[PDB]
């Protein structure tokens, strides 16, 4: 009974958790990605403001 | 052409003016040192080029000049025997030239330029030629190579030249129209070469493995894949299947790797010999080699110069199989290519093109009719190598959506050291329903209803798992005890091969059906000694067990005497019994 | 009718193209794009103002520059020329015919974009639709204008349910009490993204049965361009619009695969350079798929009838 | 000659200097200001109306009315010469140990040009490090790159030192005889601190190993840049003295993480984006560069081998930089945080370690013959032994079979004995006569992976041999 | 404008026993219903239109499928109204903005919906709003951010979300209106994670 | 249940002189209130809590409701601390500081600092928070050579 | 500027078992202590200054509370030295930068402190050299680069935040004086992530 509820519950309830965090700092990365586009943007355009 | 002047360095970018009229994604030779790059960017009277090479050097107000036209490959008649990297810059000739070390803005040749070749017409005058047809013949090693007429020139012909030695550069075929044929032609590598109409698959790709050719096959002009975890066994396989497989023509592509591996295949197979002439192996092989520290755009244009090789052989009327070595490999140099141009990642840091790019490889492979009328075909095998022996990678899931059969390998057979660590539960293979009707004919009556009793034979023992951890072997029954040794055999003598064996690293499809047909003649009179009354201890004592396990090691012409002395000792001894 | 050309180009890189003087150029219009070797590229005008306006192109933008290059305009919106005679057609998704033979006759041309119904014209699906399956027709039964999707694994079945449901499928009028008595039932196959076995698989199988005198396929393959995938389910749900509002077909669109829909769509909106939502797909996926989902139904005063069956793997 | 006196912008690490296109791309500039100090540059951009110059140390002082730049060298050049063994230098080249600076026999490019690849051959000779667990059971043979994977609180430090202190070849166990072979080792730390600097240096000379030793020493507070440029001066000396002496080197880099952290950093000082979890998306490429300039080369004799050291940040081993390290090396060695608790010194884990080219060093006429089978049978002996030592603390000792116990005793002796070497240099032979006492404990006939004639000729030996002579 | 607002103290009668005895709602409280897809939001809404004692319903689809508008304008004139006896559509006020129609229209039918309920409010009536979904509303104030490349500060939703959010379910509540009248609004809103 | 339990509080708080030995009594806490994107249910059942306990007479009220504008709550705050510091170190008041809810403020501050684009710290709000709120709580304290006092319980939901 | 640089070879007593016995530090080795809010770095430090063996304590309050720094003007005059007999605030200097004072402070007072520490070194003695948290510098550093519009690292932190930190634990060390005798500088930092 102990092995079956190991092999069967707690292991896939870890399993699911772990792949839900991964998606969370994944997707975090990639909003910090779009704030450094924009703020290289602004910088880029504020050289050239009188060529 | 176009030629223009440095405005900016910054890294690998360089801003060039003056480039009024330069396209996009051209060859741009970059400074006085002959640096190459792409032209990414067009703005006003400005091109944004990116290097290649190292830039450290350069200087402002030096020359750029366009070539005009974008990457291609030369084809044409010597490219057997010989070794490329990933933009077919020859390495043998490099080091002639050059020493232990490449030096920047060197400039070689893909075909040899000073090389004669018997040339042969096949065209005379007034002749009405189309695009795809043959001008001629060119013997080259065991082959006779055909050239072809480009796939975009059509006309008249005005005047053939007589038979005779000539080099590549010789203009053989002169049309009405002024143009010049010669012996070579080139083609953009990111363009698919057109064809009549494509085909079903229906001839068998033979590997030289038993458990791929009889339980997962792969059909000649199909796809395939071979993920697993580190040393699993990919590149081993990768090397037995340009070993040992039936194909005319064998493109091996490293798409960025590991240098003292590379040094493998560089060194030994000069030594080898072809399976099916006794010639040098290197005499039908085509060699692209890339290290990890070459330019990141010669390792990610790799796979696309490797299958318009494999596709201009197609055209010949020749079978070309591709071996694609760590694709993962391929995918790290397009992240670091699409990092370099700034784009917004998807999943673990991909670009959201990779998907895209995959299926345009993998869909060039196939069974064709091809424009001169005769028939060809390209077969893909590509090796991946997930970060942690995960299928849930990007690369992996990609890749699985297109391909007609899937080998996994798996960590827990590798540790075992049963090799191939195949598992034979999770992989598939959707060629086996086409591929009946040739079996039938060439290997016996009996083989497509002789496989499936083997495959259930492997299922019912998978479904004892449950019982056998729980209580030991002992404890069974006879009448499932026999189906537990009897998938120990299988698994021993059947499944397991060994490559660096002299003669199991190559088993033909008559020998591996004998030792099917002698499992199953085992399996039969076992079964019906235990229906008998006898008990088990008595049946696994018999010599015939250890005959069964000697059939790997058996030589290729000694095998037919072998099973019928085999199949008489086995019932002779199952006669005898209680 | 005369044409007009724009050389104006200030600016390529990537999928766009900038074009200066064309201040003509109606937002959301379909342009062609001539390079100097008389390749002649696809594209849509996406932004427009007094300075410049905005052009994505279909395919590779290799080849092109600014000295030689031009942009013609096509038409001021997408269009399809539609006829009754398309029936036992394949097309390649984009509206050209791939089977070899003459290309159509148009009866009308209609936008693909299509139009919201209205909420007072609809009425309620009424009458059941016999699949052939046992668990679908007697626990989740499927009703005449209903969009029913089919969730898939990687490697489940659910093209053989595909094609088992389009040779099975029938409507009967005899269980209804309306009377024995025929109705003209179509069917409208759209694929998108599917690989040349597939592609074979789904030919054959229309062909034994005969089937194939009463569809329409539209095929997209897994090398073609990615405006092809956005495209092609629009070019579906235009005909069947177009034959069931007209002339009062029952029809059944089948869309294959919706994931790979899904990602041209991520591909394409992430080339713009726009903030990503979930998983990297765009924030707008919702309207999009709303705008493609939401064309089935029935209508009052109308004896026609669209129903959807999409499929998507997980 | 000529210096550019017109400064235009100071913030941070970069100043502009306007009308400055005859500077070279990568040039090093030197910078000098109102005081008379000169600071150091590097040229990053160039462009037709100024150029950015990125400054070694601070900023202080600098202004925009005095300040002028002049160029030093177009490319940045080493020079390098046999008198280099037995030196100690900073990072670029400046003598640290006060002897007088050497004479250049040559001046290369720190930069060097990538091998080719059909000049390479196969490697197939053996170092002994001295060290029981990699020479037995993950052997390093010429021509290999095999890093070391270490942790926050363990002595990775400690084990590169003896490493260094104790590798020789063995030409009298290949051939014949064999004949002379010279031998160097090259060092190089990256952001290490004062203690270790003092550490490694009263360790190198107090037994006479600094006499065929180069040191390139980078402190912690020393300049990013330095840091960014000591290992290519390391690999260059390395290629020099095999391929243009015959000599047979071994390259220690201290630790590749604050080489990949200081990258990063330069890389965000000059407005890049990066790639996964904050690194540059280059990464890959940068580090392949340096791994990749080991090798060995047909027509030459000597031969450069590297021993990388990286340090997981959490010991993560799906972080981006063990992760990228395992895709261009060729195996691992890993240390374990359990044994170094356990009082266990070197602390190397025989159950995640690999070595990929063991095979073509050991063998018959280069070590004994007895070597692979050794070695498999013993990792797969301890691989049994360690769960059973977990299954006792349930199911107690005496519950368990004969067998069981041989293992459970068999994986405590082996920790005990064969990892545990101290500070002690072990050869070869030593170590394959320590690993079949230790075989001994299991009864004959057990070893399944070792054939007939190797247990009939070496079995049966006491564990006495170091029992008694620890 | 109101006079005072009042302290509710009488229940809203929903039909529900779970909703009812469990989990009251008052006479000028605010619910809110989250789910996902397929747990029964639209059926419960509809449901508490029908069977509810509210003197007037008003209906807001904001971004929903056309079918359940359809079905809601078939359905309903065939009904009776529990307190009144007459049809159950002359008590309904629909408003619908299915979810093919243009977005930026999504944000100006809530607050539609929300004036229409203050106005019959201000008569001495009992008012109950039902909002089927403010996800998409949520939706639409993203996407015109989005077009006015303003900073996103979570999951790409502008900085201002939840004052819009707060702003409107603050009109609900039992007040005394200014003609002297009592009447009072309640808000159930669905939102879909 | 927080404002249940701060209402029970500021109902029920006094010092004990007879445990401390010090034997002086003290009149009652003056009790500072501000509000800040307040709801109409939650106020109304503060507005009878401090009616019913006779505690108005002593407090003063800042509200700032759920309907007002948002760029407010900025202020009151510092509104309310000013005066609380006013009373207790200038007329020896015993002077107790609710703030309803900080969210709100951080919300607050999160939109004026996206509309100005800083550089954000985690989950979005400006890098500067830190700084921002440190500025309110350290208004608080004992001050050598005065008997009044200043006592904060800030509200603010997780 | 110092004369030579020597190894560490005495320890650093602080009076807590676990820190003297199972993880101890030399005099003029470097620690760092790290942890969450309310787990004890405060009280830590404040007992590593009132039982050390150190000469001459130095405190630097970079970017904290307040009471925490009036706690120590109070209740230090009233204690023993343990090596000299008299009142423990006779050796302690405190450099005090709460968290309501202006931000760019912070970065100054971190140098003034090592800078202090450094001289009384320079005499002969032994000082330990407390910093309260050395993430507040950090975040101080990240709120000054967004005026100059820089572009961040990893965090939004400059990219020259770990040039700044290198450079601050390498003052600390036993050293050889000018003046030819031996002084040394510990340094313990706390750090707040
Ligand atoms: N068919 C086989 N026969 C014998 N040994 C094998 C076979 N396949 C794999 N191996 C062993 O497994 C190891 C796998 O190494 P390799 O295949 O080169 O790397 P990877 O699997 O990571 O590509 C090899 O060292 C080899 O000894
Ligand atoms: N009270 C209920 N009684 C019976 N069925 C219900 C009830 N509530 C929900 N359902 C079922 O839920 C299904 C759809 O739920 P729906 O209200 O559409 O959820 P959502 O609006 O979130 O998609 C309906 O087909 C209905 O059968
Ligand atoms: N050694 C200790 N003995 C008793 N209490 C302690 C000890 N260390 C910490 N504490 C308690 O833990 C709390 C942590 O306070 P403090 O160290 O100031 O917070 P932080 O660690 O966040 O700076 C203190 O209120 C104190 O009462
Ligand atoms: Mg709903
Ligand atoms: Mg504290």
């Amino acid at each position: 009974r102990r092995v079956n509820a190991l092999e069967q519950v707690v292991i896939p309830g870890i399993r699911a958790q772990i792949r839900f965090i991964q998606q969370v700092l994944e997707q975090r990365e990639r909003e910090d990605t779009f704030r450094l586009k924009r703020i290289k943007g602004k910088i880029e355009a504020r050289e050239a403001e009188e060529e | 052409m176009i030629q223009g002047v440095i405005q900016k360095i910054a890294g690998p970018a360089v801003i060039a003016k003056g480039m009024l009229g330069a396209r996009m994604y051209d060859i741009c030779k970059v400074g006085e040192e002959g640096l190459v790059g792409e032209i990414i960017r067009l703005d006003g009277d400005t091109a944004f080029v990116q290097v290649y090479e190292d830039t450290s050097g350069l200087k402002v107000g030096e020359p750029v000049v366009s070539t005009g036209l974008p990457l291609a490959v030369e084809l044409g008649p010597g490219m057997l025997n010989g070794i490329y990297d990933g933009i077919q810059r020859p390495l043998e000739r490099i080091r002639e030239k050059t020493g232990i070390y490449i030096t920047r803005g060197v400039v070689v040749h893909a075909l040899d330029r000073e090389k004669k070749w018997a040339w042969t017409p096949m065209v005379k005058p007034g002749d009405e030629v189309r695009g795809g047809m043959v001008l001629g013949t060119v013997p080259e090693f065991g082959f006779t190579h055909k050239i072809l007429v480009p796939p975009d020139v059509r006309g008249r012909v005005k005047e053939v030249k007589p038979a005779g030695e000539y080099t590549v550069e010789e203009p053989v075929v002169v049309l009405e129209d002024g143009t010049e044929l010669k012996m070579y032609h080139t083609w953009p590598v990111r363009r698919a070469r057109p064809v009549q109409r494509k085909l079903d698959p229906n001839t068998p790709f033979l590997t030289g493995m038993r458990i791929l050719d009889v339980l997962f096959p792969v059909a000649m002009g199909g796809t395939a894949a071979i993920p697993g975890p580190f040393g699993s066994g990919k590149t081993v396989t990768q090397q037995s299947l340009a070993k040992w497989s039936n194909a005319d023509v064998v493109v091996y592509v490293g798409c960025g790797e590991r240098g003292n591996e590379m040094t493998d295949v560089l060194v030994e197979f000069p030594e080898l010999t072809d399976p099916k002439t006794g010639g040098p192996l290197m005499h039908r092989t085509v060699l692209i080699a890339n290290t990890s520290n070459m330019p990141v755009a010669a390792r990610e244009a790799s796979i696309y110069v490797g299958v318009t090789i494999a596709e201009y052989f197609r055209d010949q009327g020749f079978s070309v199989a591709l071996m694609a070595d760590s694709t993962s490999r391929w995918a790290e140099a397009l992240r670091e290519i699409s990092s370099r141009l700034e784009e917004m990642p998807a999943e673990e840091g991909y670009p959201p093109y990779l998907a895209a790019r995959l299926a345009a490889f993998y869909e060039r492979a196939g069974k064709v009719i091809t424009l001169g009328g005769e028939e060809g075909a390209v077969t893909i095998v590509g090796a991946v190598s997930p970060p942690g022996g995960d299928m849930s990678e990007p690369v992996t899931q990609s890749t699985l959506r297109i391909v007609g059969a899937f080998w996994r390998l798996d960590a827990s057979l590798a540790f075992r050291r049963h090799f191939p660590a195949i598992n034979w539960n999770g992989s598939y293979s959707l060629f086996t329903s086409a591929l009946d009707p040739w079996y039938r004919e060439n290997v016996a009556e009996d083989y497509p209803e002789l496989r499936d009793a083997i495959s259930e034979l492997l299922q019912r023992e998978a479904g004892l798992q449950e019982i056998v951890q729980l209580v030991g072997p002992d404890a069974l029954q006879d009448a499932e005890r026999l189906v537990i040794e009897v998938g120990r055999i299988i698994r021993e003598d059947f499944l397991q091969q060994n490559a660096y064996h002299e003669v199991d690293a190559y088993c033909s499809m008559k020998k591996a059906y004998g030792i099917m047909k002698m499992i199953l003649a085992f399996y039969k009179e076992a079964e019906a000694a235990i229906k008998r009354g006898v008990s088990i201890d008595e049946i696994l004592q018999l010599p015939v067990l250890e005959r069964i396990g000697r059939a790997r090691y058996v030589s290729e012409e000694e095998f037919p005497a072998y099973f019928e002395e085999a199949m008489k000792e086995i019932q002779g001894a199952f006669k005898a019994l209680a | 009718l005369l044409k007009k050309e724009y050389t104006g180009i200030t600016y390529i890189s990537g999928p766009l193209l900038f074009v200066e003087n064309a201040k003509d150029l109606a937002y959301g219009a379909i342009v062609d794009i001539k390079d100097g070797t008389g390749r002649v590229r696809g594209g849509q005008v996406i932004e427009v103002s007094e300075e410049y306006a905005v052009i994505q192109v279909f395919e590779e933008t290799t080849g092109l520059d600014l000295a030689t290059t031009s942009v013609s305009l096509v038409e001021d919106v997408a269009r399809l020329g539609v006829s009754k005679e398309m029936l036992g057609r394949r097309f390649n998704g984009i509206g050209k015919p791939i089977d070899g033979l003459p290309p159509i006759t148009p009866e009308k041309r209609l936008p693909i974009t299509g139009l919201p119904l209205n909420p007072v014209a609809r009425r309620k699906p009424e009458q059941f639709i016999q699949t052939g399956i046992s668990t679908i027709d007697v626990m989740n039964t499927l009703v005449r204008g209903q969009k029913l999707p089919i969730f898939s694994g990687s490697g489940l079945p659910a093209n053989e349910i595909a094609a088992q449901i389009a040779r099975q499928a029938t409507v009967r009028p005899d269980l209804s009490g309306e009377g024995e008595k025929e109705e003209p039932f179509a069917v409208v196959f759209a694929a998108m993204g599917i690989t040349q076995r597939e592609l074979s698989y789904f030919i054959q199988e229309f062909e034994r049965t005969g089937a194939l005198s009463r569809s329409v396929l539209f095929l997209n393959k897994a090398d073609d361009p990615t405006i092809e995938r956005i495209l092609t389910p629009r070019m579906a749900l235009t005909v069947a619009e177009y034959l069931a509002f007209e002339h009062d077909y029952h029809v059944l669109v089948i869309l294959t695969d919706m994931t790979n829909y899904c990602e041209a769509l991520r591909e394409i909106g992430a080339a713009r350079e726009e903030i990503p939502g979930r998983r990297g797909y765009p924030g707008y996926m919702y309207t999009d798929l709303a705008t493609i989902y939401e064309r089935a139904g029935v209508v009052e005063g109308k004896k026609g009838s669209v129903t959807q069956i999409p499929i998507l793997s997980m | 000659k000529k210096e550019y006196t017109g400064i235009t912008y100071i913030s941070g690490p970069l100043l502009f200097v306007e009308n400055a296109k005859d500077l070279a791309y990568g040039a090093i500039v030197d910078i000098k200001d109102g005081t008379g100090r000169v600071r150091g540059g590097q040229v990053i951009e160039v462009s037709e109306e100024y150029a950015v110059i990125q400054v070694f140390e601070e900023t202080t002082g600098l202004d925009l009315a005095t300040t002028s730049v002049s160029l030093v060298e177009d490319v940045a050049r080493l020079g390098v010469s046999k008198e280099m063994l037995g030196r100690r230098f900073n990072g670029i080249g400046k003598p640290i140990d006060g002897l007088p600076p050497i004479t250049p026999e040559k001046r290369l490019p720190i930069t060097g040009l990538p091998l080719n690849p059909v000049a390479r051959r196969k490697p197939e000779q053996f170092i002994q490090t001295g060290i029981s667990t990699i020479d037995v059971m993950n052997t390093l043979v010429r021509g290999q790159k095999l890093p070391i994977f270490s942790g926050s609180g363990l002595p990775a430090n400690e084990i590169a030192a003896q490493i260094a202190r104790q590798a020789t070849v063995r030409p009298d166990l290949s051939g014949e005889g064999e004949k002379e072979e010279p031998f160097a080792v090259v060092f190089a730390a990256m952001g290490i601190t004062q203690r270790e600097l003092s550490y490694f240096i009263q360790e190198f000379e107090r037994t006479g190993a600094l006499s065929r030793s180069v040191l390139f020493l980078n402190k912690a507070d020393d300049p990013t840049i330095e840091r960014i440029l000591t290992p290519r001066m390391a690999l260059t000396v390395a290629e020099y003295l095999a391929f243009e002496h015959d000599y047979h080197v071994l390259v220690i880099l201290t630790d590749m993480t604050n080489y990949c952290e200081a990258l990063r950093e330069i890389g965000a000082a000059r407005e890049e984006i990066p790639g996964r979890r904050g690194y540059p998306g280059y990464m890959y490429t940068d580090l392949a560069t340096i791994y990749e300039r080991a090798g060995v080369v047909e027509g030459k004799k000597g031969s450069v081998t590297q021993i990388p050291i990286l340090s997981m940040p959490d010991d993560d081993r799906t972080h981006p930089i063990p992760d990228l390290t395992g895709y261009i090396t060729e195996g691992q060695i890993q240390l374990s945080r359990e044994l170094h608790r356990k009082g266990i010194y070197p602390p190397i884990d025989p159950l995640p370690s690999l070595s990929r080219l063991m095979n073509n060093g050991v063998g018959k006429g280069k070590t004994r013959e007895d070597h692979k089978q050794v070695s498999d049978q013993l990792y797969s002996a301890y691989a049994n032994g360690v769960d059973i030592r977990k299954l006792v603390a349930i199911i107690g000792e005496d519950a368990l079979t004969e067998n069981d116990r041989r293992y459970l005793q068999f994986a405590d002796a082996f920790e005990r004995f064969f990892i545990n070497q101290g500070q002690q240099n072990r050869s070869i032979e030593e170590s394959l006569q320590i690993a079949w006492a230790l075989l001994s404990m299991l009864p004959q006939g057990e070893l399944k992976r070792i054939s007939k004639d190797h247990i009939g000729k070496y079995y049966g030996q006491k564990l006495e041999e170091i029992w008694g002579a620890p």
